[PDB]
């Protein structure tokens, strides 16, 4: 609803968009929604970010830009190569977090040398 | 049903060669609506559906394969019809998308604004259309023949379109061109593919599988658009879902389909046949350059 763009529009308001939207969230705000969400045989590796959707029965899988907040909000990416980890790519989130994809990615790192979600899949 | 198991309806040849005139599309399931699996939004279950249809073409699928994407922009500010083409299409296949108004999208390149704004340098393999003019709503005389988007697209068919390329273009009842179902005559097959997922609604996805570049069937453009009316009006379609509950075979195969550089006098039976068979594109091999103009 309008919700989405209030929230979009305070990100917009701040010098940390991640702990902007991290605060709001934890604070009782409205978490953003519209994100994409595909339709996918749960039979995959369940990798945090993958080129094809890889949910397993206990993920599901989005379009990674729209699970972005910098893309969402129209931000520039804090990445120092600048290319979003998430555009034009699939993000596997666990089916208890579907609630708010993007603060769960927010909050959330993938394994380095692992690949998975670290406390959601990584074993190292 | 067998039926509510495959992801649509496409037109047949019997509704193709009939002779009628253009009457008023009345759907006796129009408007009502189907609940989407898992909350999800119904342009995904739409895409799929096309997709799972064009599974059973003979899409020519190259390695880098070239695939543009109008009216990509929906559900406000998002693209569901492009993350499902990310999904479907190979990893290494080069996405570009566009709509009129600002959004967000999974595509390597996303550009703003009309249609006509979008140069395409070289030649593509695949076109997806989803545009609509909101004015189209505006029913007031005869239902004639629009110009409106359609007007550069058939002049992409004509011009940006590798020979072997596909494309899939929505109609509506109101939403239609004569000159783009003429040019469905210079593709080795065409058809109309409407998806059970949207079955309530007189949309249709124009094919046009593997161009020729040559008219290999003379088509009465304002005949033919009667001729799918008059199969919409013919033909019970229930809203379903059920082909997307076994997703296993979704993705596009990977068929390897070469790309070659053939001057027009050296396309000869051979070439002409295997261009039909999706086993050949005849386009350039340069770096595909898309941009705003
Ligand atoms: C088929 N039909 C038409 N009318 C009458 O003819 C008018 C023009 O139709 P028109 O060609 O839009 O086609 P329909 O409304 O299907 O399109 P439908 O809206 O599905 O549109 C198909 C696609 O249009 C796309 N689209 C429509 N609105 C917009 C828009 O505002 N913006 C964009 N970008 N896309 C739009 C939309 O996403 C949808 O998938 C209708 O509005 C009725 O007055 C019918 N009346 C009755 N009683 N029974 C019918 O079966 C019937
Ligand atoms: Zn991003
Ligand atoms: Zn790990």
């Amino acid at each position: 609803f309008a919700s989405n763009s209030s929230v979009l529009s305070l990100v917009n308001f701040t010098v940390d968009p991640q702990k902007a939207y991290l605060d709001f969230v934890n604070a009782g705000g409205a978490p953003l929604t519209n994100c994409v969400k595909m339709l996918t045989p749960k039979t995959g590796t369940g990798i945090a970010i993958s080129v094809k959707p890889e949910s397993t029965a206990d993920q599901e899988t989005y379009g990674g830009a729209s699970v972005c907040l910098y893309c969402r909000a129209h931000i520039e990416h804090p990445d120092v190569s600048g290319v979003c980890k998430y555009k034009g790519k699939f993000v596997q989130i666990p089916a208890q977090c579907v609630r708010d994809p993007v603060g769960f990615c927010l909050s959330n790192t993938p394994c380095n040398v692992c690949q998975y979600w670290i406390g959601y899949g990584c074993n190292c | 049903a067998s039926a509510d198991w495959k992801p649509g309806h496409a037109m047949p040849s019997l509704f193709k060669v009939q002779n009628v005139n253009l009457e008023r599309c009345e759907l006796a399931n129009y408007k009502q609506s189907i609940p989407m699996p898992r909350g999800v939004h119904m342009n995904i279950a739409k895409y799929m559906q096309l997709c799972q249809y064009l599974n059973t073409c003979t899409l020519a699928v190259p390695a880098n394969m070239r695939v543009i994407h109008f009216g990509a922009g929906s559900d406000k500010g998002i693209a569901p019809g492009t993350s499902v083409l990310r999904q479907w299409l190979p990893t290494d296949a080069i996405i570009i998308d566009n709509d009129l108004n600002e959004f967000v999208s999974d595509a390597d390149i996303t550009l703003f604004g009309d249609c006509v704004t979008v140069r395409v340098g070289q030649q593509v393999d695949l076109v997806i259309s989803d545009m609509y003019d909101p004015t189209t709503k505006n029913v007031t005389g005869s239902n004639e023949s629009k110009a409106l988007f359609f007007t550069y697209l058939c002049n992409l068919i004509n011009n940006n379109l590798a020979l072997g390329g596909s494309v899939a273009i929505k109609i509506t009842e109101h939403s239609w061109s004569v000159e783009l179902y003429e040019l469905m005559g210079k593709f080795a097959w065409w058809t109309v593919f409407c998806t059970n997922a949207n079955a309530s609604s007189s949309e249709g996805f124009l094919l046009g599988i593997n161009y020729l570049g040559t008219i290999k069937e003379n088509i009465d453009g304002g005949a033919m658009h009667a001729n799918y009316i008059f199969w919409r009006n013919s033909t019970p379609m229930n809203l379903s879902t059920y082909s997307l509950f076994d997703l296993s075979k979704f993705q596009l195969k990977l068929k390897g389909t070469p790309v070659l550089q053939l001057k027009e006098s050296q396309i000869n039976e051979l070439v002409i046949s295997l261009l039909s068979q999706g086993k050949l594109l005849i386009r350039d091999n340069d770096t595909l350059s898309v941009s705003t103009d």
